[PDB]
RNA sequence: GAAUACUGCCAGCUGGGACUGAGGACUGCGACGUAAGUCAAGGAUGCUGGCAUAAUGGUUAUAUGCCGCCCGUCUUGAAACACGGACCAAGGAGUCUAACGUCUAUGCGAGUGUUUGGGUGUAAAACCCAUACGCGUAAUGAAAGUGAACGUAGGUUGGGGCCUCGCAAGAGGUGCACAAUCGACCGAUCCUGAUGUCUUCGGAUGGAUUUGAGUAAGAGCAUAGCUGUUGGGACCCGAAAGA
RNA sequence: AAAUAUGUAAGAAGUCCUUGUUACUUAAUUGAACGUGGACAUUUGAAUGAAGAGCUUUUAGUGGGCCAUUUUUGGUAAGCAGAACUGGCGAUGCGGGAUGAACCGAACGUAGAGUUAAGGUGCCGGAAUACACGCUCAUCAGACACCACAAAAGGUGUUAGU
RNA sequence: CCCUGAAAAUGGAUGGCGCUCAAGCGUGUUACCUAUACUCUACCGUCAGGGUUGAUAUGAUGCCCUGACGAGUAGGCAGGC
RNA sequence: GUGGCCUAUCGAUCCUUUAGUCCCUCGGAAUUUGAGGCUAGAGGUGCCAGAAAAGUUACCACAGGGAUAACUGGCUUGUGG
């Protein structure tokens, strides 16, 4: 023989887990988050719009449409670590927004055989959008200024210290 | 298998020391104390004050 | 020290158990208080240099 | 005890408790000498098999006994294993630390200071 | 086996184990028995004590066979009769009819008194005896009868 | 760094099993590892420990010493038990009924106590009749009569034999052991 | 008459940052709950995304930041301006034997050892064996010589274990080995000197600040192993010499 | 006539109460030594610790030392020679003293996080060109113990004081 | 405190550059830096204390629980290649 | 009262010799000389735990030693300047 034997072997039955004491209880939000509150998106590819906050979905992230007609920022989820809140803010007591919940925007079940080698939006995705857009376009109007300041960009000039501005 | 202090995690300090509970609940902490209106005598006073 | 001891243990067979047959160090003292009358607390600061040479 | 405490002084410092000092110490800190093991405190029962037999049976009735020295203080703090105290958290506050309390430095006998020291110091 | 000895554990090591001040040398005190009254003299008084020095009167031409006399005691006198009838004879304690025990032909001389032989006679025959042994042949009913 | 009052690392100095690799000792041993481990009678320790010992910390334990033990007033109808070989001694003109649990009994001594009407009894026989050892005899014996320890501790006025090849006139009983030869020792 | 500072306490509340996630059914201590259960209470889970390959990672070369003196030896002290070493391959130094000490394993044990030799053989093997002899079972003395129980093979102090009573704590009894001590016995030395008698022999009793490598219900013998010792070339190499 | 250093004791192998042995001792039924029997509790006779406490065999290497504080001898002195107690190096890495066998801190399995020691925070170089009160201007300033040096004397330089 | 006293030979040493209400001297208060040191966690090994047989799913020199510890020349022993 | 008021004033094995015990051995058996034994002293080793011991080498040899001298260098600076 090439190699002789182990004299016991290990056995190869998986032991199950410990009862993990671990409750999911609920996410508790810093006190600046508020529906209808202007946030700054700090990354993704929206990173630097000003978009408008509306509701808490129950996967812990924030549902957020800056006025897709103002600054081309559609409804869609972002992370709670990965925006400022401003101190600004728009009523939202004309919005729907028990209808959009996790899977609305559950994505797809991406097929591992589809692979695109060199290479649309839902109807109903575009209509929650046109909704949505006529009451926080119809409000934001009450005040000046807010459309352009929507629509503009956000950046950090020279000699600005973000560690004692304001936002 | 893993100590955990109490002065925390206070399922840990409960099941030690049963009165804790009490002591928060009362407020034992912050005992007001009764007011008294002694005065020291002249002598300490005049002493405590001397060169 | 043995005949005080066994003296002390037989009398308190009869009574006052616990008679303490052991000895004990230098306790730390306990509470008191000082009075001031006719003893006023009084002295004053160091006395400078001088030679007495 | 106090000669042995006048004989080495050059080496450690020491001072008088508190019950804030006591209390949070054998809590955190506190470990049995059962078996001639290190076992930690951590529950009730621990304690009144090994000190049951002095009356002991809690955690607070081994603080008692060291807060106030009882008749079996000997037998409590011998069961106590000896505390593993980290470096001061804020530092020593003296450049040097083998001086003299009052000529500046941090061994010696530091009268209720030590409570700061401590309390820092686990 | 070699394999067992330290010398494969110091293999690497540069002494060998003997050392690297003693620096293991030929004959570091002497050779053999060199040096007993002068430098291992602490040696011999204190393990050999009496080495030195002549003790007693030479004898010319001492054959050993002259001085055999193997001693056997009376608490292991009764072995020489076989165990077969060693019991028959403790039983019945006679003295019309006694063993009978040669030590000669057992391969001894002289017969010793380390005692307590069982209350039953016997015939000893022995080229010697010494007094308190007989006595107690006799205690017992025995006869000593010397033989050559 | 810690000042160590003691040796750290520190072996406790006894034997944990035996040195041998008897087969069948290492069964005694794992029999009375098991009876001293779930039982409280302190009898199971000391023969545990009992077996793990040397040939010379098991000294041959003779039938006169067992008899003379049977003597000891209450202890006619014990049991006694020998760790380690019992030897004939024929010394002795008469052995009581008794029973013997050893390790080994001499051709001699298995006669002699089957003789006087007892049985000769093995350790496992032992615990299966009597698992606490309940009215049992510890027998030993005689550590010091080794002609090894004669020579130990040798040194002035010790009184001890030492280490020679050849006795008699001319062997170390001169210079050293009389006044009239210099000193005595 | 207040406040504040300073010092101290809270089994007061609360925010941000970092490291760690060890175990793997249940058992425990708790807390909140009328209970049913739940829980941050004897060690991490849940949700989500990208990639699924050189992407992470390993190896290797390079660069960069910091550190890094030439190994071996003698030595109080070596990188030394102390010695050996230009380089590589192969060889190269605690071995065997006679006798022995402690320890360990083994077999039998008051015995132990077949192998000098004989029988036998499938033939330097294996198997079987008589008488002897070696060591032990008796010591002491220069030697001639003598030669080990007053006693449950002694008393005392401890002593594991066992037994009795006890729920227990403990109290009694027996107590191997072992340790300390005082006795008894054997040999030597010093002394005393009974019956008796080849009248110079015998040495009975009784003692001692004496002495033994002794007895006081034997432990040894043989084989094997590490280590240690002595003699041998003796861990390897090396004289100036002598015959 | 110190300080430091050093002997002994702080019990069950003890104490107390009766009374047995002897050839010693006493004028003696006196003592001495050793005992029989009985009594003594749970703080069994200060504190602290106890890592198990005792005992025995057998064998290695070593038997050139040196340094530091303090005591100290010879010498003018010595990185000189010779002693005492203790701690070290030799046998030992690590952080600091730039550098070093002995100094300061701390002694070492492999990693992670946190806090410090001795030492430091202009740049080299991680960390306050921090804060506060004063002194000094050197045509050879000074800048950390071991340590790698300076004295007697003097200056209407300047500052404080009698 | 500063200055005179104050002279040695290759060119050199508060470690260097440099520093003058100091980056010097005396003193004080804080903040901060980092050791193989201290604290907690993981793993390796050693040691000690233990658990485990109405068959421990027939390996009890196995499996498991708990705690502490880890410097090293000459040297000793053990487990292995 | 077991030498000097106390603290120093001294000597192994082997051999020789003396005193004592009248003792043991001369091993085929005895007697007597002789010799050898046992116990205790002396005769001596002063290098005093105790070999029996004259020089020279500028003709030299070996094993080593910086454990140790004859240069330099280093510490010191009595002496010198
Ligand atoms: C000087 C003279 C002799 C001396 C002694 O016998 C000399 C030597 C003889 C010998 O070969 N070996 C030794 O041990 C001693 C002795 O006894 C003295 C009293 C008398």
């Amino acid at each position: 023989s090439a190699q002789k034997a182990p004299k016991w072997y290990p056995s190869e039955d998986v032991a199950a887990l410990k009862k993990t004491r671990k409750a999911a209880r609920p996410q508790k939000l810093r006190a600046s988050l508020v529906p209808g509150t202007v946030l700054i998106l700090l990354a993704g590819r929206f990173r630097g719009k000003r978009v408008v906050y509306l509701k808490h979905l129950e996967d812990n992230t924030l549902l957020i449409s800056g006025p897709f007609k103002v600054n081309g920022v559609p409804l869609r989820r972002v992370n709670a670590r990965y925006v400022i809140a401003t101190s600004t803010k728009v009523s939202v007591e004309g919005v729907n927004v028990e209808k959009f919940n996790v899977e609305y925007f559950a994505k797809e079940k991406l097929t591992k055989k589809e692979k695109k080698e060199a290479k649309e939006i839902k109807a109903e995705r575009v209509e929650d959008q046109k909704v949505v857009d006529k009451a926080l376009i119809a409000e934001i109007k009450k005040t000046p200024l807010l459309k352009q300041y929507l629509s503009a960009s956000f950046s950090l000039k020279n000699g600005d210290k973000p560690h004692m501005l304001k936002f | 298998v893993l100590k955990k202090n109490p002065l925390k995690n206070k399922q840990v300090l409960l099941r030690l020391n049963p009165y804790a509970k009490v002591f928060a609940a009362e407020k034992l902490g912050s005992k007001k104390a009764e007011k008294t209106g002694t005065k020291p005598a002249a002598v300490f006073t005049e002493t405590l004050k001397h060169d | 020290r043995v005949k005080a001891n066994a003296a002390k243990r037989a009398e308190a067979k009869a009574q006052g158990v616990a008679v303490q047959l052991k000895r004990q160090p230098a306790q730390p003292r306990e509470s008191r208080i000082v009075s001031t009358e006719g003893n006023v607390p009084q002295t004053l600061a160091p006395v400078p240099y001088e030679t007495f040479i | 005890t106090l000669e042995l405490l006048k004989l080495i002084e050059p080496y450690v410092a020491y001072g008088y408790p508190s019950y804030s000092t006591i209390r949070q110490l054998v809590y955190k800190r506190g470990f049995g000498k059962i078996n001639k093991q290190r076992v930690p405190l951590s529950d009730n029962a621990i304690i009144e098999a090994n000190l049951g037999k002095y009356g002991i049976l809690s955690i607070d009735d081994l603080i008692h006994e060291i807060i106030t020295v009882g008749p079996h203080f000997k037998q409590a703090n011998n069961f106590l294993w000896p505390f593993k105290l980290s470096n001061p958290s804020g530092g020593w506050g003296v450049p040097r630390k083998f001086k003299h309390f009052i000529q500046g430095g941090s061994f010696g006998n530091r009268e209720e200071f030590i409570n700061k020291l401590v309390k820092s110091m686990n | 086996p070699s394999r067992f000895t330290k010398t494969r554990k110091h293999r690497g090591h540069v002494s060998a184990g003997k050392g690297r001040i003693g620096k293991h040398r030929k004959h570091p005190g002497g050779r053999g028995m060199a040096g007993g009254q002068h430098h291992h003299r602490i040696n011999m008084d204190k393990y050999h004590p009496g080495y030195f020095g002549k003790v007693g009167m030479r004898y010319f031409h001492k054959q050993q066979a002259h001085f055999w006399k193997p001693v056997l005691n009376l608490d292991k006198l009764w072995t020489l009769i076989p165990e077969d009838k060693r019991d028959q004879y403790l039983k019945s304690a006679s003295k019309e009819t006694a063993p009978v025990i040669d030590t000669l032909a057992a391969g001894y001389g002289k017969i010793l008194g380390k005692g307590r032989i069982p209350n039953v006679p016997v015939i000893v025959k022995a080229r010697f005896v010494s007094k308190l042994a007989e006595e107690k042949i006799r205690a017992a009913g025995g006869v000593v009868e010397l033989i050559a | 760094g810690i000042d160590h009052t003691s040796k750290q690392h520190k072996r406790s100095g006894h034997r944990t099993a035996p040195k041998s690799d008897n087969v069948y000792l290492k069964l005694l041993v794992k029999l009375y590892t098991f009876l001293a481990r779930r039982t409280d009678a302190p009898f199971n320790k000391v023969v545990l420990k009992a077996l793990f010992l040397s040939k010379i910390n098991r000294p041959p334990v003779s039938v006169s010493r067992i008899a003379r033990a049977l003597k000891q007033e209450g202890a006619a109808n014990k049991t006694v038990v020998v760790v380690g070989t019992v030897t004939d001694d024929a010394r002795i003109f008469e052995f009581p009924k008794t029973t013997v649990a050893a390790l080994r009994f001499t051709a001699g001594a298995r006669a002699k106590i089957v003789k006087a009407g007892g049985e000769c009894i093995t350790l496992d026989q032992l615990a299966v009749r009597a698992p606490k050892g309940q009215n049992t005899l510890i027998l030993r014996g005689p550590r010091n009569s080794r002609e090894a320890v004669r020579h130990f501790g040798m040194g002035p006025h010790k009184g001890k034999a030492p280490r020679i090849l050849s006795t008699g006139r001319k062997f170390e009983r001169a210079r050293g052991r009389r006044r009239s030869k210099g000193f005595k020792v």
